[PDB]
């Protein structure tokens, strides 16, 4: 997953 | 720039090395990398502006416009990686991180080096005249380029405006792309005995  | 035998070897090394390290045990996501850019003013002296960014297979870390004043020294460069930590420690809310830059002089000199050391970074091995092995200038950069052509700028202002309109664009896997293409990268470039691919 990808930064928030 | 024409690469010597020596230089081919060194990127054959560190391609090869690289890609059997990855196998063995997978680090891309663990990656940081950045660079730095001078964005011209006008993209149809002339006036320009410096920026540096920062990012991981995440996302966008920092970025940095060089300011009046400022220099492109090891200490700036230093208190960045700092700032730049302080954002990526935020953002990540487990192994360290592993930065991934070039031999620029200040990248590779004191006190970054003991920066780098005190905050738990890895630094990966590059090897010297390199930018297609280097994922802010091959991906980042490549796409921000397209991205200015062929716009004007009055001021530093509005260059700035520009990139963040261009960072504010682009999709939440834009940047797993650039990293994730090391794999490929590193094996065409073993695949050319060290050459450019
Ligand atoms: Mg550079």
């Amino acid at each position: 997953l990808y930064f928030a | 720039h024409e690469l010597t035998e020596n230089q081919k070897n060194r990127r054959f090394e560190v391609s090869s090395s690289l890609i059997l390290r990855n196998h063995n045990e997978p680090f891309l996501d663990r990656i940081v990398t950045c660079d730095e850019k001078w964005i011209l003013y006008d993209n149809r002296h002339p006036k320009k502006v410096m920026v540096t960014i920062w990012w991981s297979a995440a996302g966008l870390i920092h970025y940095s416009f060089l300011n009046p004043g400022e220099t492109i020294t090891s200490e700036k460069y230093a208190q960045e990686i700092d700032e730049m930590n302080q954002k990526l420690q935020r953002l990540q809310l487990r192994k360290g991180p592993i930065l991934l830059h070039d031999n620029a002089r200040p990248h590779v000199a004191q006190p970054t080096l003991q920066k780098l050391n005190e905050l738990g970074y890895e630094v990966l091995p590059h090897p010297p005249y390199s930018p297609d092995l280097l994922p802010t200038n091959y991906h980042v950069f490549k796409h921000l380029n397209n991205f200015l052509q062929g716009k004007r700028f009055h001021n530093q202002q509005d260059a700035e405006n520009a990139f963040q309109e261009f960072v504010e664009s682009q999709s939440t896997d834009f940047y797993a792309t650039g990293i994730n293409q090391l794999i490929s990268r590193w094996q065409k470039c073993v695949d050319c005995n060290g050459s450019y691919f």
